[PDB]
This record gives C-alpha cells, structure tokens and sequence, in this order.
C-alpha cells in the first residue's frame, strides 16, 4: 500500500 | 399559456433565425475589394484583365473576390464613403502617362496633381486608418515614349535627374509614397503595369494573403 | 395553386394502403399540412397534422398509433400510411394547407377529396338541422360551444366554411370577425363567449349548401354538425 | 445660356417674394395651444399604468 | 455681361426685399412667450424589447399604421419585418443590392419600398396567394443615390436623390409624373404632410424647401444653417417643422411665418445629427447624435429632458409609433431597441 | 515542517486569485461564445481551471489533518479521478489551442473557407475524451486501509504485488501528459515566430513575449511534479529516499497548481480591449 495523497 | 398558433409562429421565428445565421456565415467566406481611380486612369483595363455601382466576382486559387467599382457615382464623396468601412483592400489607379496633359475645366491644373490630391484624401481618411492600399501605375510604355520628346519638368519643376525612364518612374513612385502619414499601421504596395501583363492577380493575391494573416494574428491576441 | 391527391381504393378488413397528395402553385416548404375525414352522409372530422420543418406532429386519439404521416419537401409531396383498417374508417379524405403568423388565414385551400371504402374535448353543437329559405332575404345561423373560445391575447378562434353539393369546402370567415379573400361582402359574423352567429344579408342561388363551425383553441380540432340550408 | 439661368432665378424670386405673412406671436400661440390641447393623450409624456401597457414584460 | 450684371443686381435687391419683409414680421421671440409655462420633468425610458438577427450596420427603419409591425434594413442583404409585441419575425426578404440607405412602409400594409446606391427604388408585395414576397416594380430614372422614399397611397411614391432633383412616380405605369428641381447640392431628407398636399425637403447646401405635390414647383425656401442637413420631419399640426444639421444644432421653422423660431444646441455636443422625430402631441423632440446616445428636447423650451444611452455605436434611425406609445431606435451595432 | 507551511500558503494564494479570475473569464466568454470562434477555445479552459480551483480546500484540510480521510470509501475512489481529470483536460486544451493557432497562421486560405464553430467543439470533446481515457486507471486501483493502531485511515494505491502494471501506467501517464504537449507547443510556436517575422507586414514584438511567457511558465512549473511522480512510482514502498520524497509532495502539488492561476491572466492582459468587452456584458 502506497501513501500517495490527493492528486498524485 | 401560448395558443395553438403562437407555438407555430415561434417555430417560424426559429426557422427564420436559423436561415439568417446560415446565410450570414457564407458572406464571411468572401474577400471584399474597393476600387478607386480618376476616370482615365486605366480602370477598365484592370477590370477586364484581373477577371450606380458595379460589382464583379472572380475566383483565384480557392479565394473568392468581390470587387466594387463606384466611379460612376458623381456625387459628394463624404456622404457614402463610410459604407466601405470594413473592406479588405483599396485598389488605386494612377495614369503616369498624363504628366503633360491639362484639365478640361482649367488650363492651370494638370491631371497628375488632381490624382495626387484624391490619393491624399483617400489615404488619410478617418475610415481607412488600417486599410491596405495597392497602387497601380498605368501606361508605362506610352510614358517611356513620351519622356524623350518632352521633359518632365512641367509636372515637377523641382526635379533634377538623368531624364530617363527609370529615374522618372522612381521619382514618381517616391513622390506618391511620401503622401502617407502613418507609415506604421498602414502598408502601401506599388506596382508598374502596362496594357499586357499576366501577374497582377498574383500581386493582389499576395497582398490579400498578407492582410488575412495579419487579421488572423490580431484576432487571437498574438499580435 | 392546387392540391391533387390519390391512392384511395377498396380494402379488405385486413390490409393496408397509402395516400399521397402533390402540391403545385405555391411554396410548399412554408406551409403546414392537415388531413380531414368525412364519413358518407355524415359530418367530417380531423385526422392528423404536420408542421413546417417536420418538427411538430399531432395525431388524433381515435387513430393514434395506427397511421403514419410523412412529408417530402424537395419533391413537394405529402403521404399518409395505413396499417390496419377497421370498419369505421370508410370515408372521404381531404387535404388542407395552413400558415401561422400575425394576420394569416389558415385553412385557406382545401383541394379535392379521395375515397376509401372498407368491406376534455370541446364539443361543437348546432341545434338547427334544416332551414327553408327564399332568395332575397336574410339568414342567421348559430353555433354553440362548451367553453369560452376567447383567449387572453384577444383572439377568438372560430372558423366558418361552406359546402355546396358535389364540391369541396371553402373558407368564409376566420376568427369569427374577418372576411376571407375572393368572397362577396354579403356574409358577416359575430358572437361572444359561448354562442356565435353567422349572417347572410342577401341570398342568391349559390348560397345553398351545408355550413360548419370549427374551433382551434387546442388539439384535437372538433367540428360541429352541419347546418343544411335548402331552397 | 447664363442669361436664361439668371432669368429663371429672378422669375423664381418674383414668384417667391409675393406671399402673405403673419406675426411670430400668432404662430407661437398656435403651436402652444395645440400642444396644450393634445397633451392629455401622450403616453410618453406621462407614464401609463402598467396594467394597460402592451410592452410590459 | 451687362445683362448678367443687371440680373444679378435684380436678384440681390429681391433678396434684400425678402430679408426686410422677414424682419418686419418678427415682433417677439418664442422664449418670452414660453417663459411662464411649466417645464416637463426629467423623463425616464427603459428598454422593453431587444431585437437580434442583423449581422451588419442598420440604416433604415419605419413603423406601420397598426403600431405593432416594423421593418428594418441593413447591409447584410436582408429586410426584416418584426412583431414588437412578441419579438418574432414575420418575413425576411433578400435584396439584390446590399447597399441600402432607406426603407418605407405602405399605409395600407401591402407594400414595402427600399433602395440605395443603385439609382433604383424597389417595391415588394407582402400579401400574395403563393405565400412569398415578390418584386412588383422597379423605378430607375435617377442619377445619384436615393436618400429617402415615402408613400402617398398604394399607387404613388415620392423619392429624393443626390442628383439635386426629387421625383413623383406612378407605380402601375412606372414613369415620373413630376420632377422637382431648384436645389444646389445633395438632397438627404424629405417629410410628408399629414394632409398629403405638400412636402418639405432638406439639402446639403444648408437649405430647406417646400414643394406642392399637385402643381409642381417650390413655394418657400429657408436658410440659416452652416453645414449639411441630415434629418427633417413635420410637426403634427402641419404648420411647422424641425431640421437637424451636421454642426450639432437643430432648428425649428414655421410655414406661415417664414422665419426661424428656436434652436437646440449645447456646448458639450460637437458631433453630428442623424435622425429627428416628434411625439404624438408635439411636445417632445427626439434626436440621434454621433456620440452613441439619443437625446430628448422640450420642443418649446429648448431644455434637455433625458438621454437614451444603450448603444455602442452611432444611432442611424429613429421612429415613433402612430399611437404614440413606444420609440424605436437603431444603431450600427446591429441592434434595435423599443423604449417606453 | 516548512514544506507544509509553504504548500499551504501557495495553495491559499492560488485559490484566492484563481477563483475570481476564472469566474470573470468564463462570464466574459459565455456571452461572446455565440459569435466569435476564439471564445469557445478559452471557455473550456476557464471551466476546467475553475473546477480545479474549487477542489483546493479538500487538499488544504487533508494537509492539516496529517493525511486523514474522513469522507469515506466511495468518495476516496471517485474524487481523485475527477480532480486529475481536470488537470489533464487543462493541459490538453492548451496543446490544442497551440495547434489551432499554428493551423491559423500556416494554410491561411483553407481556414477561411472550411473553418467554423463545430470543429472547435469537436476538438474540445476529443480533448476531454482523452483526459477521461487517461484518468480511468485511477478509478480501478484505489483502495483504503484502516489503522487499528491509534486511529488513522489512509487512501492510497495497492497493486496486489504487480509492479509491471504500476510502472506501465506511470510511463503512459508521463509520456502522454508532459513530453508530447511540450514538444507540440514548442515546435508550433517556434514555427509561428519564424513565419510571422519572415515578412514586414506581420512583424510585431508581442508574439515573442506571449510565446516565451507561455512556454517558460509551462515547462518551469510542470517539470518538478512529473519528475517527483515518476521517481516515486519507480521506487519500492520501503526506502529512505521514498520518505525524503514524501517530505516534498505537497510543494510539488502546489507548484503544479500555480499554473491554473497563471493561465487566465495572459488572456486578460494580452487581450484587445477586455475592459470594454466586460463593460458590454
């Protein structure tokens, strides 16, 4: 699981 | 709320609006040119070569032209000149084989000065601030034949030159081109034409292509 | 100006035909088109309606979903398509043109008729059924409605037309106050609210026939029983 | 042909110089009286009620 | 020659006699008489309808006799008949020549007339069995462009042109019944009397003239301007008229007393005047200027009472309905406006 | 830390200016969309920028709450797709506008006879369609995890131990989002300047200014976002470099967002009589 936030 | 006939009336109105919009998008497909002159300046020869009010239509390299000749009006010019406010270009004709001839009404004024006055009136008009002018100089062979028999000092008493064809033509062209007073917003194109030519349509085509490109640049805000 | 229609033949209780009318003498593309049906030895009623541009199409409740309407502008021809004919659809059909704008006169031309033989709504009531008359005297006929025809815009939609024996109907007065074109100034109309009248001052030999009153507030268009006027 | 034009002009002056006139006061009073009499039926001068205005929105 | 000099002296002394006669009959000015009257309050008018569909400059517009229909002319090649109440379109007529400067509506309502820069006046018939508008008559007998045209009845028309001459025509035949001459420069505007026995015309030599339709010669002449004359119109009474020039000035003349009564000018205005019209009662004078806005003047006090400013370009045409209920205005921004 | 504060202040400034700017631009363009063909090019761009600006506080609060997603599961799977769609549409619209100007300058005769208003609508629809086709991958591969440690909840991306798909998606997005529009833009404008300055009648100094401004702004303000994104995509979820790049995500997001503020200013400034056009409507 990747912590990629809102946007990217 | 509307009756059974009001709906049909509004439908008729929509159909008329649609037809009007469809017909209005086809008139912008056309390139408009206004032609001016001084009567004996070689108007008829260019009209027959490049093919109240006279309207002419012709096509060249997928470009459609609409040419207006209004030389047969004979009225006050500043009461109908604002109609041609948004024309693409103005074709002007000067007969430079008329430096020695004199006007019929008065023997003191010659035809070249009259043409210069009319050109000054047209060029510096308030309705043609950013309108291109294509200047045709007509009857060069007769001019080169006439220049040897009679000097050109009669028209221009302040001229000192070789009294040859090239110097006289260059002097006439320069004298005509100094009449412009903008030199930045407006562009003037000059060309020498005789009775038999085959390149006038190419000249006007190049001029109108440049004008179209400039207008397209100005519309998008990139100019 | 003329309208010629054809295509009416004998049919079985199960079958199909199609009728076609051709215009000649006017601009077809600017006229809406109608169809009117008249039973033998009876009155006449409405069938369908198509508008200019083929944008609005209205049908009748009695024949909804069973007939088809179609229009061809480049060829100037109107069609009508029959699918499954019952026994009540035996009559004679008429084709009518109409144009709608300020000051127009709809239902102006009626053309001729073609025969087909097989093998809520505002009601128009005319109590009178027959009136003897002598030429040279005045005549007055009344037509009654079930609702006020006066619309808020000021228009009152009533139409008067005449039918001679062996001929086609012709418009006399539209909007119950205006006189059509090509008719003498003898006829006049009046009325208010629910009851309306048509008056003829001087009667001649060409005024014999059956008169009708027609309403145009909302679809469908309903005709009244004819008021015969015998000599 | 100048004599003909001059004769036409002087004849026109003859014809135009022989008419009757009135005082300015009479004409001014007539205009004022007409305006006063017809002021009652001028919708633009005094606004009409919105109920009877066909151009109401 | 000697005869020319003596005739010029004769004309000069007639001019002196006419000037003396005009000066003798002037006892008072309109300002003193109208001093005591109650001024008209500031008038507010709002745009009720807006008209869209023109794609070029709008030059002509004329109301009808039913005060509901109007016609508009533009150089897009289209003549459009409108319905002011519901903002619909009844007819759109394509034109052979796209250079139009005038249009006229027949009082009966069956014909419409137009022309310009072609020396031809075309008549169009509206009520047709076939259901379309067709040409009915083309009048070609002029030398310069047509500036105005008006209807007398369904079989008579009057035209003014830039060839210094005016003409009276007969539609059914197509020949000039009478020709009116006597001006010096271009003729721009003409106004018909309500009683249809006389008509006035203004010219570009700063002169206005009165003409009798039946007999066929000039009655009176009026001068006093400094530049061209663009608009002219009759008072509702028929004993007065008002004219507008290119020098930012309007003047009012009378017919019985050949004198100038009142002038309308303001220091802030340095532009031209295009169209002039009155109201139904003759109290308001509506003028269109080159400064993109129209003005209303008090015809008897020469005081500004309101400004109609809703256009982006020059105002070219102005009209008032017969019932006196609305004002129609046009401009070079291709929009018509009804004000009330 | 400092990147959080810098990102927050940049986000606030961009929101505050862009909302008003794009609202004004779209209002001015709506009236003129019927007559002029140039307006309907910028109408879609203004709408896209407006929609992008309205979505700022969603990230603004998420930064404050230390990456907490209180919206839920379906919102986590729907909203990011749309917010990315807006950015991609905004990029493709600029590319298409540049192509349109290039086709106006070259081949001037053809664009007079056979160009109208439907073609621009078709082009804008195609741009939006490609944006959707590029943003569909975000719909499928977004899931949520809950932390039964002290309560947090996280939106992210889980590929179920499939590195190939993730890398392929990253490469497709990088190629179709940054390099192609930049190449097309630069080539089109350099040819525009060359042909425009070839002749005397069309020569002017405003074209150079507008072109340089647009290209420099685009390149400078879109490079860091793409480079950091691709670097984070190639790396494994456990690395010190991954954490270091995680310390600088929001700065890159804001530095990419500033383009939505920059874009509508040029149209107003470099427009002919925009004040009069606003006064008309």
């Amino acid at each position: 699981f990747k912590p990629l936030a809102a946007x990217r | 709320t509307l009756s059974a006939e009001d709906k049909a009336a509004v439908e008729r109105s929509k159909m008329i609006d649609r037809n009007l919009r469809e017909d209005g998008e086809k008139a912008a497909r056309e390139v408009k040119l206004l032609l001016l002159g001084a009567g004996e300046s070689g108007k008829s020869t260019i009209v027959k070569q490049m093919k109240g009010i006279v309207e002419t239509h012709f096509t060249f390299k997928d470009l459609h032209f609409k040419m207006f000749d209004v030389g047969g009006q004979r009225s006050e010019r500043k009461k109908w000149i604002h109609c041609f406010e948004g024309v693409t270009a103005i074709i002007f004709c000067v007969a430079l084989s008329d430096y020695d001839l004199v006007l019929a009404e008065d023997e003191e004024m010659n035809r070249m000065h009259e043409s210069m006055k009319l050109f000054d009136s047209i060029c510096n008009n308030k309705w043609f601030t950013d309108t291109s002018i294509i200047l045709f100089l007509n009857k060069k062979d007769l001019f080169e034949e006439k220049i040897k028999k009679s000097p050109l000092t009669i028209c221009y008493p302040e001229y000192a030159g070789s009294n040859t064809y090239e110097e006289a033509a260059a002097y006439i062209q320069c004298q005509f081109e100094d009449l412009n007073k903008r030199k930045d917003t407006k562009e003037i194109y000059t060309h020498f034409t005789c009775a038999t030519d085959t390149k006038n349509v190419q000249f006007v085509f190049d001029a109108v292509t440049d004008v179209i490109i400039k207008n397209n640049l100005k519309d998008c805000g990139l100019f | 100006v003329q309208l010629v229609e054809s295509g009416g033949g004998l049919v079985q209780p199960g079958g199909s035909r199609k009728l076609s009318c051709s215009a000649s003498g006017f601009a077809f593309s600017s006229f809406g088109m109608h169809w009117v049906r008249q039973a033998p030895e009876k009155g006449l009623e409405w069938v369908a309606y198509i508008s200019s541009g083929s944008g609005t199409i209205y049908y009748a409740d009695t024949v909804k979903g069973r007939f088809t309407i179609s229009r061809d502008d480049p060829k100037n021809t109107l069609f009508l398509q029959m699918t499954s004919l019952r026994s009540e659809d035996t009559a004679m059909y008429y084709c009518v043109r109409s144009i709608y704008y300020y000051g127009s006169s709809p239902f102006d031309f009626w053309g001729q008729g073609t025969t087909l033989t097989v093998s809520s709504d505002i009601v128009m009531t005319q109590a009178t059924s027959s009136v003897p008359v002598t030429p040279g005297e005045s005549v007055s006929i009344s037509c009654r409605s079930s609702k006020s025809l006066l619309h808020s815009n000021g228009n009152t939609y009533l139409y008067w037309f005449l039918q001679r024996p062996g001929q086609s109907p012709q418009l006399l007065i539209y909007r119950m106050s205006n006189l059509a074109s090509g008719v003498p100034d003898r006829f006049s109309g009046s009325g208010s609210g629910t009851a309306f009248t048509l008056t003829i001052s001087r009667l001649e030999a060409e005024d014999v026939g059956v008169y009708y009153c027609m309403q145009h507030l909302e679809y469908p268009l309903t005709f009244g029983a004819g008021t015969k006027l015998e000599l | 042909a100048s004599i003909a034009q001059a004769r036409k002009l002087v004849e026109q002056l003859k014809m135009e110089a022989n008419i009757d006139r009135i005082k300015v006061s009479k004409a001014a009073a007539d205009l004022m009286a007409y305006c006063e009499a017809h002021a009652k039926e001028d919708p633009l001068l005094t606004p009409v009620p919105a109920s009877e205005n066909p151009f109401r929105e | 020659g000697s005869e020319l000099d003596q005739l010029r002296q004769e004309a000069e002394q007639l001019k002196n006699q006419i000037r003396d006669a005009r000066k003798a009959c002037a006892d008072a000015t309109l300002s003193q008489i109208t001093n005591n009257i109650d001024p008209v309050g500031r008038i507010q008018m709002r745009t009720r309808r807006t008209l869209r569909g023109h794609l070029a400059k709008i030059y002509a517009m004329h109301w009808g006799t039913d005060s509901r229909l109007l016609v508009s002319a533009s150089q897009d090649g289209k003549l459009i008949i409108w319905d002011s109440y519901t903002t619909n379109k009844v007819h759109a007529i394509p034109l052979r020549s796209s250079w139009v400067m005038t249009c006229a509506y027949a009082p009966s309502g069956n014909y419409v007339a137009c022309g310009g820069l072609d020396n031809i006046c075309s008549i169009y018939n509206l009520k047709t069995r076939e259901g379309n508008v067709r040409v009915s008559r083309e009048l070609a007998g002029h030398t310069g462009y047509l500036s105005c045209c008006r209807f007398l009845d369904d079989n008579q028309i009057v035209t003014s042109s830039g060839d210094t001459t005016c003409a009276l025509w007969d539609i059914e035949t197509g020949q000039q019944t009478t020709t009116f001459t006597g001006h010096t420069g271009d003729v721009m505007s003409l106004s018909l009397a309500p009683d249809t026995r006389l008509f006035v015309s203004g010219a570009c030599d700063a002169s206005a003239k009165l003409w009798d339709v039946r007999e066929g010669m000039c009655r009176q002449t009026f001068t006093g301007h400094e530049s061209d004359i663009n608009a002219i119109c009759f008072f509702p009474n028929g004993n007065a008229f008002a004219t507008g020039s290119d020098d930012a000035t309007c003047r009012l003349f009378d017919l019985r007393a050949d004198q100038e009564l009142m002038t309308y000018s303001h220091d802030n205005i340095i532009c031209g005047i295009t169209s002039v019209s009155f109201s139904k009662s003759g109290r308001l004078l509506l003028a269109g200027y080159d400064d993109f806005n129209c003005n209303v003047w008090d015809a008897l006090k020469a005081d500004r009472a309101g400004v109609l400013a809703g256009h982006d370009n020059r105002v070219s045409c102005l009209g008032v309905t017969d019932d006196g209920m609305a004002v129609a205005t046009g401009s070079w921004d291709s929009f018509l406006k009804i004000w009330n | 830390r400092v990147p959080d504060i810098l990102a927050l202040v940049i986000f606030a400034v961009v929101f505050l200016v862009g909302v008003l700017g794009n609202a004004l631009v779209v209002w001015v363009t709506a009236f003129e969309a019927k007559r002029t063909i140039n307006a309907i090019w910028f109408l879609n761009l203004a709408v896209a920028d407006f929609l992008s600006c309205l979505a700022l506080p969603i990230l603004f609060t998420s930064i404050v709450q230390h990456h907490h997603w209180p919206f839920g599961g379906a919102a986590c799977s729907i909203l990011p797709s749309l917010i990315l769609l807006n950015m991609y549409a905004s990029i493709l619209l600029l590319a298409t506008i540049s192509a349109d100007r290039f086709l106006l300058v070259f081949k001037p005769i053809w664009c007079q006879n056979f160009r109208g208003a439907g073609l621009a609508w078709i082009a804008c629809a195609v741009a939006w369609g490609l944006a959707l086709l590029l943003t569909i991958p975000s719909f499928l591969y977004r899931v949520v995890r809950e932390e039964y440690f002290p309560p947090k909840v996280l939106c992210g991306v889980d590929y179920s131990h499939d590195k190939r798909r993730e890398r392929a998606v990253a490469i497709v997005r990088l190629v179709l989002g940054f390099l192609w529009p930049l190449l097309t833009l630069t080539i089109c404008y350099t040819f525009i300047l060359l042909r425009t300055w070839s002749r005397r009648a069309t020569r002017s100094t405003k074209t150079l200014k507008v072109v340089v401004a647009v290209v420099a702004s685009f390149f400078i303000f879109w490079l860091p976002y793409q480079v950091t994104g691709i670097m984070m995509s190639f790396l494994e979820p456990s690395s010190p470099t991954f954490l270091l790049l995680k310390k600088l995500d929001s700065l890159c997001v804001s530095f990419a967002y500033i383009n939505c503020c920059i874009n509508p200013i040029i149209y107003v400034v470099a427009g002919q009589g925009f004040q009069g056009r606003l006064r008309k409507s």
